[PDB]
């Protein structure tokens, strides 16, 4: 009897043609073919969203029906542009973005226009089963079409039952969309939310032809049937004739930026930073000025000025592998871990995500087992050796092989490389000043610049912080690091033969040993717990306890030492960059008291001296020894010292530790839930609410840690191998990316060649790295030297960079400096070695058997002789069949 | 001018056309590793392994990837269709000329070949986006509405373009005077030549084509007969399309007329229109289309008066292709008709 009706009458029993030349016919649109190409190629400015109602909310908003205000609750937010757009509004305070997400729908994207702290843009919840919660702007976009529509009007009921459920607050105002609003039940429903809570309905202008979407606004006054009916006179004047066309109109923009919000800012001791300030500020004061937007809320914001293009995500791909490995193309874990960044939108990403983040102080109670544990622990360790110093030539010949090879510098001279930089006598000369400096009592050159790197599959597609923010000290400094505390990182001052917990030192292949002989403990399972953001979780009070080891040191060798921690740890700085307007990446300089950097090479003596704290700690209250009864100011510093001059060794004999990682096995199964104090601390874990007991793992052949699970494997003579191993496809994906120092074919080519050895060493047991590995050993020329960096943890010996023979190389390290190998007669064919069983590797993501790695695993030579032609023909090979 | 750009966008159908048949041949392989890593992830009953993660992420960014191919499939269907609206009226505009300049090109010949090439190759790409899914579908992804809608879209438009290219180049004309069309006698021969002017064809078979005459007989006096005595068809076997296209002359067929108004001998009205079987990769659509209005003689004095009757509508008749002519037209202005007779002794001799 309506009158809408009739679209689903018309439109539906007519054809094809009429539909689309209809639904096109005469509507008010946008130009937006631009920015879905323009916005796809990557530019994070642009100042509009990839959405469509954007320039709904324009209309609307500007039009005066709607005045946000505060505290936003987004919902079926989808790309989310709306919320970008109420971002704009000069009285948002904050942006709740909550929406579905999963197959089927439309995950958000991460464009930082104007406005980049205030979201917080939230996937995965689904609001079927979502608590009401206040706010001061309600929005809701779900809106599904059917053809019979009553069906339809089943779903308008629903989301009427979600916000009339929801709106309970009575907030301010609201932007509610309604499929179907054309029956009287819509009028029921809306009337006593009419007369408590008013709005009504405007047709928006630039909505669809084929679809009577209108949105149940906060502002439309009218008597509803008024507007209904005469919209709904819109509606029969807007259905048919002759074919009408487009209209368009020019797009939203605003530009980006990041808009300012509160600070819980510390003030910090500025006889510590000032001088620095004075540098910069005084090197750069034309160009010097203070940011009032500046996105800062927990660090210390003291000023900015310019800065130039610096940076790039454009790092490429090895066209060599990809050359020899026809189906990790198809896969998209191989592109999934491609191409990081170090561009100025991805460090103000990666540090609004996971670094701008306030810890609450613990309690004195806990602090002080801090120190009984902690001084204690460096008496332990106090008892067996006595801290020294080291020197430079240690420092050159340290460099000399591996050690970090990051060359970037911040004094004016700003070379190529570190292994050359070390053949000047000015840095010598400079980094003695610093001496000067610290060892009186100033500071000038304690100035970090991190790096965000993290690892996304595909551009601007929600993830926060895969891989961690890196953070870099100047390597002049890096040396008084050095000197002052890096003997730790020599002479093993933590590893298992002294400490007896950690396993550095020692890489990574002979750990499934150490834990294979922790099966032998008795009691509990392997219990692996994992810690989120470790780093960004280490409060003051872990590095102001981190300074007892200035009780036994030398004299003035306390003074430098404990000088650089007040200088770099206790307080700290870093100029950062970040987007702004027009492309201007202006940089600020940035201060905090409180967290570790993790580019230092004495931070393994803090992390793993530090849960070696926390689970001694947590193992302690494993036995029941402590109770959270024991919190506020102390029960008995006996109870401790009795159950540590007892206990704590003997406890510490048993897991293995490195980093932030951790393994343990305790006597009793009492350790998955001894959890509150270690939340006073605030180490909270991964895939595991706040207080859920945590899981063990019985069995210890797939344990994880330092991303490996290891296996043990036997001999055709019978012989017992533990061998490490990973996931197949993140390090296939690994040997894909080309760093942005590889230019060549050679460089492209050795480090290719670099993979292929350390595959060839480790990860032999598998079928498909093996034909990869002997495959690529074929192609690169045998005069030539692998070189480059495989691997990132400290764990990698470089053992298989050498140019011999790699038979003696695994006959080496896997049958010769093996202990826990007895009998060591000599390995003679690796092609005689045997393999990981069939099952247990397609566990680990193998494609043996499919059609295409049977395919060009049956013709090889061919495809490498692809790139035998493509590297010249002057060279010296070797068949590998 | 105009040839110029409809083949630009003739290239640029070939552009696209071959980078989607190229995005397509690699999400079926994408589809392939998937159906493998859930194949023997399932296999194998001896949590959250992260193989949950991972054949996640693989459905998820599959998912992703069907909706991308389905978006640039409609940004390819916007842009034939409007290639094929703004390529009809040349066909109906030089139909206009192409048969008011018969008193005494193969351009669209390629441009049919081309697009019937595009669409019926769009087609049977489009017919196994199911194949990709067939296997295992399992998802709440657009699968079906693309398919289907977008099969059903384009189906409609081939069927449409279809309907409207077959046309007549060649009307009929006397053996005895090859100056004078749209005459004969009683016994005249069928002086035509038309062509499926869409140059594809099922290798299958040596398809033909058959006439069809008058096929409602008028108010005003539906005449009095005649009977083909000479045949009415050819055949063309695939071979010949393929070498000399697709012609389809039924000229020098002779007829005999049966035995037992102001309008008279060369007023009378006989249109043949052509049945054509036609079918495509499956798709069966008949066509037919008729032909200008044909006066019949049986004297050499109606040559005269015939001939000024076909002036006196050919250019005193708009929406011409109707029966049942002559009834009332207006009379002739000659501001074009003495150019037009210019035409006819002033291309004889001065
Ligand atoms: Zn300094
Ligand atoms: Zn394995």
């Amino acid at each position: 009897e309506t009158l809408g009706e009739k679209w689903k009458a018309r439109l539906n029993q007519m054809s094809a043609l009429e539909f689309y030349s209809y639904k096109k016919s005469g509507i008010t649109e946008v130009c937006r073919e631009e920015a879905r190409r323009a916005l796809k190629d990557g530019v994070a400015t642009g100042g509009h969203a990839v959405s469509r109602g954007s320039a709904k909310l324009r209309w609307l908003v500007e039009r005066g029906y709607l005045q946000p205000y505060g505290k936003v609750v987004d919902l079926g937010c989808g790309r989310g542009g709306w919320s970008y757009y109420a971002a704009t509004i000069r009285k948002v305070q904050e942006v709740r973005g909550y929406t579905k997400g999963g197959p089927g729908h439309e995950e958000p994207m991460l464009v930082q226009s104007y406005g980049w702290n205030i979201v917080r843009l939230k996937s995965g919840v689904d609001v079927f089963h979502m608590a009401a919660e206040p706010c001061d702007t309600l929005l809701c976009d779900i809106g599904e079409s059917s053809s019979s529509p009553e069906v339809e009007e089943t779903r308008t009921l629903r989301v009427l039952s979600m916000v009339g459920d929801w709106l309970e607050k009575r907030p301010g105002a609201f932007c509610i969309k309604v499929l179907c609003p054309y029956t009287s039940t819509m009028m029921e429903t809306m009337e006593r939310l009419q007369r408590r809570h008013g709005g009504g309905l405007v047709r928006v202008p630039l909505s669809r032809n084929s679809t009577h979407e209108m949105y149940w606004v906060s502002g439309a006054k009218s008597n509803i049937i008024k507007s209904v009916s005469t919209t709904s006179q819109l509606l029969l004047g807007r259905m048919d004739g002759p074919r009408r066309p487009v209209k368009y109109e020019e797009d939203v923009n605003l530009g980006s930026g990041t808009r300012a919000v509160a600070s819980c800012a510390e003030a910090p001791n500025m006889k510590i930073i000032g001088r620095r300030i004075e540098r910069i500020r005084n090197e750069h004061a034309e160009t010097w000025f203070l940011d009032e937007n500046h996105p800062y809320r927990t660090w210390a914001y003291h000023g900015s000025y310019e800065a130039p293009t610096q940076g790039s995500a454009s790092s490429l791909v090895n066209g060599v592998v990809r050359l020899l490995s026809k189906p990790w193309d198809v896969v998209t874990g191989v592109t999934g871990i491609a191409m990081t960044d170090t561009t100025p939108y991805g460090q103000q990403r990666v540090f609004k995500e996971k670094v701008d983040t306030r810890v609450p102080d613990p309690q004195e109670g806990t602090r002080q087992v801090m120190n009984i544990v902690s001084s204690w622990l460096w008496k332990e360790l106090g008892k067996r050796k006595r801290p020294r110093v080291c020197t430079k030539e240690e420092f050159i010949n340290k460099v000399r092989s591996n050690a970090a090879l990051g060359a970037i510098f911040e004094e004016e001279k700003e070379w190529k490389t570190a292994v050359e930089a070390v053949n000047d006598p000015r840095f010598w000369a400079l980094v003695d000043r610093e001496r000067e400096h610290h060892l009186r009592g100033e500071c000038h050159s304690c100035v970090y610049n991190m790096m965000g790197k993290r690892e996304k599959k595909q551009g601007e597609f929600g993830k926060a912080k895969g891989s961690r923010a890196i953070w870099y000290m100047w390597l002049g400094a890096r040396f008084l690091e050095f000197e002052a505390l890096g003997f730790l990182n020599e002479d093993h001052w933590m590893g298992r033969e002294n400490s007896g917990g950690g396993v550095e030192g020692l890489g990574l292949q002979r750990l499934g040993y150490i834990l294979e002989e922790m099966n032998r403990a008795p009691g509990g399972k392997m219990y692996a717990d994992d810690t989120a953001g470790w780093d960004t979780r280490i409060s003051k009070f872990d590095l102001e306890n981190e300074a007892l080891i200035t009780n036994q040191m030398e004299e003035g060798h306390r003074t430098l030492a404990l000088a650089v921690i007040k200088y770099t740890y206790q307080n700290k700085v870093v100029k950062v960059l970040r987007p702004a307007e027009g492309g201007k990446t202006v940089m600020d300089i940035i201060s905090r008291q409180d967290q570790r950097g993790s580019g230092q090479v004495v931070t393994y003596a803090l992390n793993t001296f530090t849960n070696l704290v926390v689970q001694l700690i947590r193992n302690m209250e494993a036995e029941e020894v402590l109770e959270m009864q024991d919190l506020w100011l102390l029960r008995k510093p006996e109870k401790v010292t009795r159950w540590l001059q007892s206990n704590g060794w003997d406890r510490l004999k048993r897991m293995a530790v490195s980093g932030d990682d951790c393994v343990v096995k305790p006597i009793d199964d009492r350790f998955a839930h001894a959890l509150r104090f270690l939340n006073d601390m605030g180490k909270v874990r991964k895939d595991t609410q706040e207080w859920k007991p945590s899981t063990g793992w019985s069995n210890w052949e797939e344990v994880p840690f330092c991303s490996h699970h290891f296996n043990k494997l036997y001999l055709k003579d019978g012989r017992s191998i533990v061998v490490p191993c990973r996931h197949q496809d993140e390090l296939i994906g690994r040997a894909r990316v080309s760093p942005g120092a590889g230019w060549s074919i050679r460089e492209t080519a050795c480090l290719a060649k670099s993979y292929a050895q350390m595959w060839q060493l480790l990860y032999f047991h598998r079928r498909d790295l093996r034909l990869m590995a002997n495959a690529i050993c074929s192609a690169v020329p045998v005069d030539w030297v692998p070189t480059g960096r495989t691997t990132w943890s400290i764990h990698g010996k470089g053992e298989w960079m050498t140019t011999e023979d790699m038979l003696m190389v695994w006959n080496r390290v896997w049958i010769e400096e093996n202990d826990h190998m007895e009998d060591k007669t000599p390995v003679t064919k690796w092609t005689d070695i045997p393999y990981l069983g069939k099952r247990e590797d397609l566990w680990c993501g193998s494609l043996i058997g499919h059609r295409p790695r049977t395919t060009w695993a049956e013709n090889i030579k061919d495809t490498v002789n692809m790139v035998r032609r493509i590297i010249g023909d002057e060279e010296k090979y070797m068949d590998y069949l | 001018s105009q040839q110029h750009e409809i083949e630009s966008r003739i290239l640029d159908l070939r552009a696209m056309m071959e980078k989607l048949v190229k995005s397509i041949s690699q999400l079926k392989d994408q589809q392939d590793v998937f159906c493998f890593r859930y194949k023997i992830q399932a296999k194998g009953k001896t949590h959250q392994t992260k193989e949950q993660k991972i054949l996640q992420e693989t459905l998820n960014e599959l998912d992703k990837r069907r909706k991308e191919v389905l978006d640039a499939s409609k940004a390819l269907l916007g842009r034939l269709t409007t290639l094929i609206e703004l390529l009809l009226p040349k066909l109906e505009e030089w139909k206009a000329q192409q048969q008011k300049a018969c008193i005494r090109l193969e351009q669209l010949e390629t441009w049919f070949t081309a697009g019937a090439k595009l669409l019926f190759h769009l087609r049977q790409l489009l017919k196994e986006l199911k194949g990709l899914s067939c296997l295992v579908s399992y998802q709440d992804d657009p699968l079906t509405k693309g398919v289907d809608l977008r099969n059903a879209q384009v189906t409609e438009l081939l069927q449409r373009l279809l309907h409207r290219a077959f046309v007549v180049e060649t009307q009929p004309c006397m053996p005895q005077t090859p100056h004078r069309p749209l005459i004969l006698k009683t016994g005249s021969k069928f002086t035509v030549r038309t062509r499926l002017l869409v140059r594809l064809q099922e290798g299958n078979e040596s398809l033909t084509v058959e006439v069809s005459i008058d096929r409602n007989p008028p108010q005003l006096q539906g005449f009095r007969k005649f009977n083909i005595l000479t045949s009415n068809q050819k055949t063309l076997t695939p071979e010949k399309g393929q070498s000399q296209g697709l012609i389809w002359d039924f000229g020098y067929l002779t007829l005999v007329e049966q035995r037992s108004g102001p309008l008279g001998v060369t007023e009378e009205l006989h249109i043949i229109s052509f049945t054509v079987k036609y079918t495509y990769q499956g798709l069966k659509q008949e066509l037919k289309t008729d032909t200008l209005p044909v006066v019949i003689i049986s004297n050499m004095n109606q040559l005269s008066i015939a001939w000024a009757s076909v002036l006196w509508f050919n250019l005193l008749s708009p929406n011409l292709q109707n029966q049942q002519f002559f009834s009332n037209p207006p009379k002739a202005p000659w501001s074009l008709l003495g150019p037009a007779l210019s035409w006819q002794f002033s291309s004889y001799v001065g």
